[PDB]
């Protein structure tokens, strides 16, 4: 569905599909930095002083008891959102790789992970993990 | 399979028998709490086994039974126990004893419309805190809410969820 | 930009250099170059894996990474399986031109 | 001997003969050299999609490929290309292009373009003989083959002056001919100079670019030609009905490359004697809806005449032509079964009639602008 | 008999075996041109013969080349296909053919009453193959000198509504004629014909006992007569579309 | 078309037949999730094919069937399978076997009002995770929620949506 | 006016006739989207012609019709067409053919309660994307949602709204 | 011969306003020219249905069709229309449009409108 | 526009924010609810 992959180019990428995270929502804010300068007797002049923050926010839910597709004797894990955390403490931008329009999305650093894990088991294991990731476009040359 | 169906019923409250009293039962609606999982790529939302709903066992009584009205709103839960029994006869007379031992808290008492000529009814409701259904002699359901044992056909299904993780 | 051809040494510039620029990305494994370890593709790791529908989307997601690093004048459009003979899958690498 | 690594392949792989846009298939006839590098027999048709197909079937220096490159530089077109062996006498060279039934049971020359269907699912809509259309005998051959084919023939005048091409257009008026007289020239890599192309194949690639990207109902005049430089004649153009060499050719029902010396075609009227059939878009939308009517309604030759059958297709066409109306291909229409000529005497014969009446979109070749100003309702100044 | 039907003596034995069997006999032509295929169809005209002249060439996987199949089995597998869901009343004259490539000779239908290769062969009562790579069949009309039995549908319907009746009437022969014997089967012929109108096989019919041929002298030798006069659906071999480009709805563009 | 209608039915759970038990069925309501698209210029809102709704297959049983009550709330989904069968007779006796192979999760069990004289009913509900309807012998529907294969008349409609983009 | 009313009906799906199948129809509810306009000075709120509601055409079928179940959830809209026909007889036998050619998307299939003795019903629903009602031979309604042509009595009412502005 | 398959023609037809209420019939009589395209004998009546057979029975430029186009512009009725041969003097033209029993056993002029029924089943109620 | 005044002024584009959901297998949405946001460029 979407692919995270870092700049070191040998680290293991993260694959979004129904086995791992499988978001179904995609906010994509994209501002454009037009600065207003108030003139006294007329309309305020607008100047293009940059590009501003473009952000991508991925909603969704991980259910870590639904078995992997085709009943592979293996379930969706509890580890499988903490892999998003380990890939985010690298202090490193990420290439987004979709498969529908443009495929070469830019460098996107990961900013926020916030899961809501509930319907717990006895040892604290959830069986739902509703997350929302939040990226910002790393402005490379 | 031979056709079977309910013919008669019975009810026990703390040992004593309501052998001429109860016109109606309701075993608690066993319902799994489903969360609609549709995601990227998949078409229709699937429903996921994510716990059971609130069990509640109605029963009804036509007379003022002191044994039934004793257990309303007690300070201890599971002081009410109750045992619901049925008998399913079959086509060849092989009657099958369906016994459902619950151990809930008695939740609601409403003596309804006391019309003069019409018979009166005392509807009851039981906030079920333990449920155990037996079809013939074998234990089909054993629902512990407060414990981690949801036994379907004698094997714990919540224990199998912990071994998978 | 004017470069030379890999074979036969001839200096070719416009768009034949564009195609051999892509095929130096796709066929070099990572770390094979000297003092340039983050160069090349993981397509040699995708060699001799079963052609599933997740293998296709992992090749699209990896050609787009490796061309996104060292080929900025190519905007990748799609990678499609067009035929299958015994082992030999073949991929129509289609992409628009930028720069 | 297989291979076990990652590999580049520079040869064609897949088949693209599945789509086949039925409005943009092109019939092509010119000379070539049937050597060992040209893997095609002369008087047979062959299906072409890309320049690699023209390179494999014909020679690179052969003028088939010079006409195939003229089309494939602009549009992703489909060409039914027939070849002719080059002769010595030019009056006998025109005899090779017209062809005939001179063989036992084989059609040669232009007549093999009638065998486009039953070979490659291409009923050709654009007839071009690049260079071999300044002769009248082939332009009359492309004339009479057009109404058999329900196409339009893109012929070209001689590369002499304007009245040599205006008087060459006066031999016709047969509704199916679209003449572009300035043979435009193109830059060459080997010659390192200016060539001489007949500019009839460039209008064929522009029509295939028009009907697939803008629709066949759109007028294919004001659009770009690629693979082009200046024209063989500097043809001036102004605004305001002058003595221009643009308005002289257009009023003689001749189209011409006009602006910036190679940039755009200009002119849409066909060689027709009737003012009803003056535009090509009157002629193209006549034939490309009534063979798009048939495509999809191919079941109308079987499923014999029951009570619902006359009623089945009389809103089978009404539901298809409203799809043409909503995409702009026509404006409002009416489809109804014929009340008087339908009878049981000829319904047993198989004949059953339907009446189609549609009007099509006019091309805005001359937009007028009556400018008027006011403040609320009238000119306050005067 | 694919390939053998191009011979004259085999096709005549193919002819005379069809009237003994009430069958459609699919013939062939030579590999040669249209003139030698029209001349092969002139000496026939016996209401049961269906000629398909173009040699269907087909790819094979054995030698990896193109064979030359003589066009009979493709039309035979198409007559048996259109009886499966389109019924025997329908015409198999614009139907698709699977497992096929082009013909030996090109033949196309165009319009304008010119020398079309299809129209030259339809007027000689011969089926062709029209679109790309063996895509359609094109013949409605049998080799018949009689104008009544021209189409393949009328010859098939008269031959395939009777075995749909004579089966279902394995009785009403060697039974024994009672008083209401004639009435009880002419109400059974109607009941086995109203379902044919229900499935669209025929248009409105009439079934009645023959009043003047039925007599007491005919009963002594077992002869009894009925009249099963019906009509059939004509195949729409020629849908004409009368079309012009008007300028009526030009005021809609304002 | 000859008039046809349902005359008899049947039900299988994991191979065994409920050949004298089930009084009622409900195949899952196939419903497309529609979003009202009205926009600038257009008058009435159109509804757009944008995925299917939640499939859910009710069935009902008059007796205590251990084979049906075994599959409630199991830790693995698609352990319940179930096969629903019907027979549509026509006017001329040509019976048409409508078989619907589903593979969902059993969702809800409610033994309702156990009155004495009145027969009892065990309503069931199945959170359908796979659905496959066959009218005569040919496969009409094949609904994979978790996979990307929504086969209508044997051809995948979700695969055609990917070729259009 | 002579009293007329519905006596018989019919239904076509893509050419084939359901001449013995359908017990029920529902043409789409044509309803204008009204916004309550009360303002300063005026007493009662008026309702304003501001577009049509969602058209939806139910129809019903008692048997498993492969021709009706073929068109559920196809990847292309307006692949389903459908033609609904009625016949209104009058008091003097002058029957009036009410034909409604719609071209919507098939939206919902629910085979309901398959009881054993009771006949089954396949309710359908059509997300209507084109509607065209004809009372006798003349075209009364012609509703294009996606186009700007709402033709009431053959004249476009949306075109008259553009000439007023 | 015949044709197999779809043969797309190209004709000239007008609006589909041929919807016919059989309520009123019109008796008409005017001069015309009996040419080859006008398939109508002079003193016989011709039932007319629309403009398509009013252009087939009588010519385009005939004075029948100029007086018959005006009827079908408003109401698509059916017309029992008799013709008359034109004359030189206006007295002989006025005597010919009246007509009478001057044939062998026929009625000419306006009198052939009395043969509306038993020939056409249309007794003219509108005389022009 | 095409209804009242046609010559609207200079309007710079400031914000695009789509909400693309109901995804296909390769991430392709089938709805994209956006909201554009302009500000009037104050020319002379």
């Amino acid at each position: 569905l979407l692919v995270l992959q870092p700049l070191t180019a040998n680290a293991q990428p993260f694959y979004f599909n129904l086995n791992t995270a499988a978001f179904d929502a995609l906010q994509r804010n994209s501002a454009y930095n037009w600065s207003g300068q108030v003139r006294l007797g007329r309309r305020p002049a607008l100047q293009s002083v940059g590009m501003g923050e473009e952000s991508i926010l991925l909603k969704g839910a991980v259910f870590p008891l639904r078995r992997q597709v085709g009943n592979q004797e293996k379930v969706v894990g509890l580890e499988q959102l903490e892999a998003l955390r380990r890939l985010a403490e690298r202090r490193e931008p990420l290439i987004l790789s979709s498969g529908y329009g443009e495929v070469q999305m830019g460098l996107w650093c990961l900013v926020r992970i916030s899961e809501n894990q509930s319907a717990l088991l006895g040892n604290g294991a959830p069986r739902k993990q509703t997350f929302d990731l939040e990226f910002k476009r790393y402005g490379d040359d | 399979m031979i056709p079977q169906t309910l013919t008669n019923t019975n009810l026990f409250i703390d040992g004593v028998s309501f052998a001429g009293d109860v016109p109606s039962l309701t075993l608690p609606k066993l319902a799994v709490k489903t969360e609609q999982y549709r995601a990227g790529g998949m078409d229709a939302p699937v429903s996921i086994d994510m716990g059971l709903e609130a069990m509640e066992a109605k029963f009804s009584t036509n007379g003022a039974r002191r044994e039934a009205l004793n257990f309303f709103g007690l300070a201890d839960q599971s002081a009410f126990n109750g045992v619901f029994r049925g008998s399913f006869k079959g086509q060849k007379g092989a009657s099958v004893p369906v016994v459902a031992t619950l151990r809930g808290l008695l939740k609601e008492v409403d003596p309804g419309d006391w019309k003069a000529g019409e018979k009166a009814e005392f509807k009851y409701a039981v906030a079920v805190s333990y449920y155990k259904l037996e079809v013939d002699g074998r234990e089909v359901y054993e629902i512990d809410p407060v414990n981690g044992v949801r036994a379907i056909n004698g094997v714990d299904q919540l224990a199998g969820m912990r071994n998978d993780l | 930009m004017i470069g030379m051809d890999r074979r036969s040494g001839l200096p070719l510039s416009g768009l034949a250099h564009l195609k051999q620029s892509v095929e130096d990305i796709l066929t070099t494994p990572l770390g094979s170059r000297r003092m340039r370890p983050e160069y090349g593709s993981k397509l040699r790791r995708m060699v001799d894996m079963p052609v599933s529908e997740g293998w296709k989307s992992a090749v699209q997601a990896e050609v787009a990474r490796s061309l996104g690093r060292w080929e900025p004048r190519i905007g990748l459009s799609a990678v499609r399986v067009v035929a299958v003979v015994d082992g030999r899958v073949d991929l129509l690498l289609s992409g628009v031109f930028e720069g | 001997s297989f291979f076990h690594g990652v590999t580049v392949t520079n040869v064609d792989i897949g088949a693209r003969t599945i789509a086949l846009p039925a409005s943009s298939v092109i019939g092509l006839c010119d000379v070539f050299t049937p050597g060992a590098q040209a893997s095609a027999k002369p008087n047979v048709p062959v299906l072409l999609t890309s320049k690699k197909d023209a390179a494999a079937a014909f020679g690179i220096g052969s003028s088939i490929y010079l006409a195939c490159e003229a089309i494939y530089n602009r549009a992703q077109a489909v060409i039914v290309a027939v070849g002719v062996e080059t002769a010595e006498t030019p009056e006998a060279q025109a005899s090779a292009v017209i062809g005939g039934i001179s063989a036992a049971g084989e059609r040669t020359g232009l007549q093999a373009l009638l065998d486009g269907k039953s070979r490659f699912n291409a009923q050709p809509r654009l007839l071009v003989a690049p260079g071999h259309s300044a002769q009248q005998a082939v332009a009359t051959a492309m004339d009479g083959l057009a109404e058999k084919l329900r196409a339009i023939a893109i012929l070209d005048g001689p590369n002499s002056t304007d009245e040599a091409a205006v008087a060459y257009a006066k031999n016709f008026g047969s509704k199916r001919l679209f003449m572009v007289d300035p043979g435009v020239q193109v830059w060459d890599s080997a010659t390192n100079a200016a060539r001489n192309a007949p500019a009839s194949a460039y209008a064929a690639g522009l029509f295939a670019w028009t009907d697939a990207e803008y629709g066949f109902w759109s007028s294919p005049s004001n659009k770009e030609i690629k693979g082009v430089t200046g024209t063989s004649r500097p043809v001036e153009f102004l605004d305001g009905d002058e003595t221009c060499r643009a308005n002289l050719l257009n009023n003689a029902n001749i189209a011409t490359i006009i602006r910036d010396d190679g940039y755009r075609l200009w002119g849409n009227r066909t060689l027709s004697s009737d003012s009803k059939w003056a535009f090509v878009t009157r002629v193209r939308t006549m034939d490309l809806v009534m063979d798009a009517i048939l495509a999809g309604h191919k079941w109308a030759v079987d499923r014999g005449i029951t009570k619902t059958y006359v009623k089945d297709v009389t809103e089978g066409l009404r539901a298809f032509m409203r799809d043409l109306k909503n995409q702009g291909a026509v404006i409002n229409f009416e489809v109804y079964a014929d009340p008087d000529l339908n009878s049981a005497s000829q319904l047993a014969q198989g004949k059953v009639y339907w009446n189609i009446r549609f009007t099509d979109v006019p091309p805005a070749e001359n937009p007028n602008f009556r400018v008027e100003v006011t403040d609320q309702w009238l000119t306050e100044v005067l």
